C-alpha cells in the first residue's frame, strides 16, 4: 500500500473527533523558484454509503473549491454507485477518486 | 482570491468612465433582515472617523 | 493600423487569448515588412535601369 | 467575532451571475494572511472583493 506522490489522502485519524465539518480553507504556498509556474495537483475521494460513515464521520456528499489567480472551480461528491473502474491498477474498490 | 486586482486596467480600456450616482441597491432593506451599515477605522472620510 | 493591447485581455486570466494576440501582432509586422521591402526593391530597380535618354 | 457580529460561526457562501458569467466563493473562518496594502490599523477580519 501506497498512493500518488502528488497528493496525500487525509483520513481523519481514528474514532476521536471524527465527524462532518463545514468547509475548511487552505492556502497553497508557492514553493518553486524564480520565474517558474507552479502546478498543484489535488482532489477528493468518495465511497459506499456505509464505508463513508466508517472512514469519515459522514454519509452525505462533501463539497470542494479551488482558487488560483482568477480561476475558480467548484466540485461536489457522488455517494452511490460509480462508473465501472477504468485505467486503474486492477484491484476492485468500492470508492473512486476525482483529481 | 479574486480577479479584483485588474479592475483599474479594465476601466482604463474605455474612453469614458464615471462612478455612478445614488446606489444600485438599498443595503439596509436587503433580504435577510434589516441591516445596520458597518464602518471601520482605516477607512477615514472627508471628516475623519 | 496601430497594433495595441486588446482591452478585454487581462494578463492573469486569459493568457492563451493573449498568446494568440502576440501571434497576430508578430505575423502582421512580418507581412507588412515583406511588402515594403518589395516596394523598395522595385523602386531601386527602376532608378538603376533608367540610367540612354540623353543620347536620344 | 463572527458569532458576535452575525448569528453564525460556520463559513458563508456567495455567488455572482452576470450575462453568462457565473462565479462562486466560500469564506475562511480561522486565521488569515498578514494584512497588506491596508490602511494600517490591525483588524481580526478580512475582506474579499
Ligand atoms: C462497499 O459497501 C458494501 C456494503 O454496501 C460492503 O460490502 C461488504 O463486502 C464484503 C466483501 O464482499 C463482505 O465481506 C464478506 O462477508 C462474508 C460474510 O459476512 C465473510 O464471510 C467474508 O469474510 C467477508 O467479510 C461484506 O459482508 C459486505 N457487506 C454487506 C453489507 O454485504 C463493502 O465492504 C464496501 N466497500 C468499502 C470499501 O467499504
Ligand atoms: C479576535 O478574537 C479574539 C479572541 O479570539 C479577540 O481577542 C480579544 O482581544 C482584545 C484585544 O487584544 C482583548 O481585550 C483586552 O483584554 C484585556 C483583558 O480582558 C483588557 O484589559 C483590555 O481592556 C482589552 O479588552 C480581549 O481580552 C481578547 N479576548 C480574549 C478571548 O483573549 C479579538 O477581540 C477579536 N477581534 C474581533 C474583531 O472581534
Ligand atoms: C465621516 O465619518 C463620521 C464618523 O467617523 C460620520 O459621522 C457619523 O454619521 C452617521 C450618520 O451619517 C451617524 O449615525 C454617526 O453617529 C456619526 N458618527 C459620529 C461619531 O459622529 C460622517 O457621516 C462621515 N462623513 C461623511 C460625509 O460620510
Ligand atoms: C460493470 O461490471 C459489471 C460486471 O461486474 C457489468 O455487468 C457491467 O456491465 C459493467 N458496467 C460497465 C459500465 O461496463
Ligand atoms: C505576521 O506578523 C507576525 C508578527 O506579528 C509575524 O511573526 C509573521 O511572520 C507575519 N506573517 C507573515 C505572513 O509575514
Amino acid at each position: 500500500n501506497g498512493f500518488f506522490a502528488t497528493m496525500a489522502w487525509a483520513v481523519p485519524k481514528n474514532d476521536k473527533n471524527k465527524t462532518a465539518t463545514n468547509p475548511l480553507t487552505i492556502e497553497v504556498p508557492y514553493i518553486c523558484t524564480e520565474g517558474e509556474d507552479q502546478i498543484t495537483v489535488w482532489g477528493f475521494h468518495s465511497d459506499n454509503e456505509t464505508q463513508m460513515a466508517k472512514l469519515y464521520g459522514d454519509s452525505k456528499p462533501q463539497k470542494f473549491t479551488s482558487s488560483a489567480n482568477g480561476v475558480t472551480t467548484h466540485y461536489v461528491s457522488q455517494i452511490g454507485g460509480f462508473p465501472n473502474q477504468t485505467e486503474d491498477g486492477g484491484l476492485p474498490q468500492s470508492g473512486r477518486i476525482v483529481v | 482570491r479574486t480577479k479584483i486586482r485588474q479592475l483599474p486596467n479594465l476601466l482604463r480600456g474605455y474612453e469614458h468612465i464615471r462612478l455612478s450616482t445614488h446606489n444600485v441597491i438599498n443595503a439596509e432593506n436587503a433580504p435577510g433582515g434589516p441591516y445596520k451599515i458597518g464602518t471601520s477605522g482605516s477607512c477615514p472620510n472627508i471628516t475623519n472617523g | 493600423k496601430n497594433l495595441q493591447r486588446l482591452s478585454g485581455a487581462m494578463d492573469e486570466l486569459h493568457n492563451e487569448i493573449l498568446e494568440l494576440d502576440e501571434k497576430v501582432d508578430d505575423l502582421r509586422a512580418d507581412t507588412i515588412s515583406s511588402q515594403i521591402e518589395l516596394a523598395v526593391l522595385l523602386s531601386n530597380e527602376g532608378i538603376i535601369n533608367s540610367e540612354l535618354a540623353l543620347e536620344r
